[PDB]
């Protein structure tokens, strides 16, 4: 075990008081992924 | 054998500033309660379903990591052993889900309420649908840090988040004995919503790269009180009376001239006389907590030695501000412990002694069932106002240095 | 044996009858969690006629028990859907099939 | 199991994640008691 890796930084994030202190989120976003099945990361 | 691939959407988690934990010391009650409001109608926007979950997670999550994950993508709450959550039809712990039973049997839908539970003696977590219990409880924990109210959402979500007395209008009545969770806040700032483990934030120039932040721990949230020459025990009342001079100083400004009936509200005081004229528990009231303080002062590591002896009486009092005189004849007059500008260590030694006083009283309050309910936190974690009075009050007692 | 577990509630009065079309925007999965079919990646809903043996036996005995606008989760046993030889290249032989069917319109 | 990432030099068997899941009926009588752990080991010091 080594406590380090090298992960990439996505170019676009999810972007985003009154009664209830609501959260704000409108736009969707997705990404492509791999599923090497031996130990199962993604 | 091969390397399969597919498309995964994104998810993010949000938690409040509150921090609850159980340890030897100030641990509140271990009984907390909150609800939430959901009004989202987008089940299949952009192919896959819209992930929505709520629950608890301990303070070693590090889950967010926007992007890749373990099962499929950088998922949210419930897919680990450091977070416990609910979706509406399943319980998630360790990335594996099990169905639940309830009247209605539908996952989170718009215009709905879910109620969570916390009880750290059994310790176990239960959940409650809008008006009915959810038949399932987590048990056998390993509580070592603190806990987050965590929420999970994919996209296109405008959930309102309910807290309580601040503004959260509790639709339903909490079960018997549960703090509304607004009381537990860091008493040094306000409360707000922030994303956990954020490492990029927006700004006027744009992106801002931020490194790891700081956090408390179980040991930190626990007050801990600190562990003969003739002149040390010879002064006693001489320092006590010098301290007792100030006992009326601003109580003249309060207008409390020796109230014989202890007027707690109509501005009078019953212990505003000389030591012998004082009631029975009034001599050690200003000496026992001071004599032990001087006795403990050797353990403080200070470099002090009573060797001034400047005529042994040059410490002159300051008096005569108009009448200023009572029925007792005290006419309070603090001595000449004014021209003592202390030492760099004494600037902190007085504070260190003040920290001990707050901690010692905290242990006394904790002994009686945490002050027996009905509001003081550990030293260096408490508010700013309390940090002001305790310095000046102990300073006058400490200003006797280089005087005796 | 088809185990119909509901996910979202529906109308509860309109059910499919014989000789009638249905549109179903399904997405099928295996027991292990690997997806083998989806009809929403294509953005074209699957339409089938009930009773004329177009779909497998587990799909139509699964779609007949639901209502209009209801979304349920089936667990089709391997006896009723691709028992011995299976479908080559997609589904392994003797595998359990899971379907998240949703009936959009017309019974 | 693969979802185990405890890298510490002070590890003892008390420092193992283990979560007990129990479910019951509406009557409250239980119906299963499952324990998921991210680690299934023994101690070699428990024999010698």
């Amino acid at each position: 075990l080594m406590p380090v890796s090298w992960s990439r930084m996505p170019n676009h994030f999810l972007q985003v008081e009154r009664l209830g202190w609501a959260v704000q989120c409108q736009d969707p976003l997705t990404m492509m992924a791999l599923h090497i099945p031996e130990e199962n990361r993604c | 054998l091969l390397l399969q691939t597919n498309l995964i959407n994104y998810v993010t988690s949000i938690r409040p500033n509150i921090f609850v934990g159980r340890a030897e010391g100030s641990t509140q009650y271990g009984k907390w309660y909150f609800e939430v409001m959901v009004d989202e109608v987008v089940p299949f926007l952009t192919a896959q379903a819209t992930h929505l979950r709520v629950g608890w997670a301990l303070t070693e999550g590090y889950s967010p990591y926007p992007g890749g994950g373990e099962g499929w993508g950088g998922n949210g709450v419930g897919d680990d052993l450091y977070s416990y959550g609910f979706d509406g039809l399943h319980l998630w712990t360790g990335h594996v889900a099990r169905p639940v039973t309830s009247p209605g049997q539908h996952l989170l839908a718009p215009e709905d309420v879910v109620s969570c539970c916390l009880d750290l003696s059994v310790p176990s977590i239960s959940f409650r649908i809008n008006g009915c219990p959810v038949q399932g409880v987590f048990e056998a924990f390993n509580l070592d840090g603190l806990f987050f109210p965590v929420v999970s959402f994919s996209a296109g979500v405008k959930v309102r988040f309910l807290l309580g007395g601040r503004h959260g209008e509790f639709k339903f009545l909490p079960p018997p004995g549960y703090a509304p969770c607004h009381e537990a806040v860091l008493p040094r700032e306000r409360l707000r919503l922030e994303p956990i483990k954020e490492y990029r934030r927006e700004g006027p120039r744009g992106p801002h790269l931020v490194g790891p932040s700081r956090c408390l721990s179980h040991t930190d949230f626990v007050p801990c009180p600190v562990d003969l020459p003739p002149h040390l025990e010879r002064i006693r009342e001489k320092l006590a009376e010098n301290i007792h001079e100030l006992w009326a100083l601003t109580r003249i400004e309060q207008g409390w001239t020796y109230g014989p009936v202890r007027d707690d509200n109509k501005r009078l005081h019953p212990c505003l006389v000389n030591f012998h004229s004082l009631p029975e528990p009034e001599r050690n009231y200003n000496l026992q907590m001071s004599g032990e303080t001087l006795k403990t002062l050797l353990a403080l590591g200070c470099h002090v030695g009573m060797a001034d002896e400047k005529a042994e009486d040059n410490l002159k009092k300051t008096k005569l501000p108009k009448t200023y005189m009572m029925s007792n004849g005290y006419k309070p007059a603090p001595l000449d412990l004014s021209h003592v500008r202390l030492t760099p260590a004494q600037t902190t030694l007085v504070d260190r002694l003040a920290e001990n006083g707050h901690n010692v009283w905290a242990r006394d309050r904790v002994a009686q069932g945490w002050s027996y309910s009905a509001r003081l936190v550990p030293y260096r974690l408490l508010d700013e106002a309390t940090k002001r009075s305790n310095r000046d009050s102990l300073c006058q007692a400490v200003r006797t240095l280089l005087g005796y | 044996g088809v185990e119909i577990e509901t996910i979202s509630p529906g109308d509860g009065r309109t059910f499919p009858k014989k000789g009638q079309t249905c549109v179903v925007h399904y997405t099928g999965m295996l027991q292990n969690g690997k997806k083998f079919d989806s009809s929403r990646d294509r953005n074209k809903p699957f339409k089938f006629r009930i009773g004329k043996q177009e779909v497998i036996k587990g799909f139509e005995e699964g779609a007949a028990q639901m209502s209009l606008g209801q979304r349920a989760k089936l667990t089709c046993t391997p006896d009723v859907a691709y028992g011995a030889t299976g479908h080559p290249g997609v589904i392994p032989p003797n595998a359990t099939l899971i379907f998240d069917v949703e009936l959009l319109n017309l019974e | 199991t693969p979802d185990y990432h405890q890298h510490d030099m002070n590890f003892d068997l008390s420092k193992v994640r283990a979560v007990t899941v129990t479910m019951g009926d509406e009557q409250g009588n239980v119906h299963s008691s499952l324990k998921c752990s991210n680690c299934y080991m023994v101690w070699g010091g428990d024999f010698v």
